[PDB]
């Protein structure tokens, strides 16, 4: 969650849930070596 | 009989109130903290 997708995807959610009352965030699987967790393999929290 | 000086329709006055009032509104950006961090937390958080 290093990566600034993740801090992102909350301050977009609390955004919309003031905006239109709708706000949300995902979670999506991919391949870092840049900060591997475990197998250089890790996921991600991708904005909504 | 004497000219009587031009008074400036009472719609200019009112229009007046209408322009300042328009700029007053987004001047402010809300506060949370004085000066520093008040509504301009949501430009710094993206900034960082």
């Amino acid at each position: 969650m290093r990566h600034n997708t993740a801090k992102i995807a909350v301050n977009i959610a609390v955004r919309e849930q003031i905006e239109a009352g709708v706000g949300a965030w995902r979670l999506v699987t991919d391949y870092e070596d840049q900060s591997p967790t475990s197998n250089n393999q890790v996921i991600r929290r991708e904005p909504i | 009989a004497y000219y009587e000086n031009p008074e400036v329709p009472q719609a200019n006055a009112y229009m007046l109130e209408a322009a300042t009032s328009a700029v007053k509104e987004v001047a402010t950006l809300g506060v949370d903290t004085e000066a520093v961090n008040g509504g301009q937390v949501a430009f710094d958080t993206v900034n960082q």
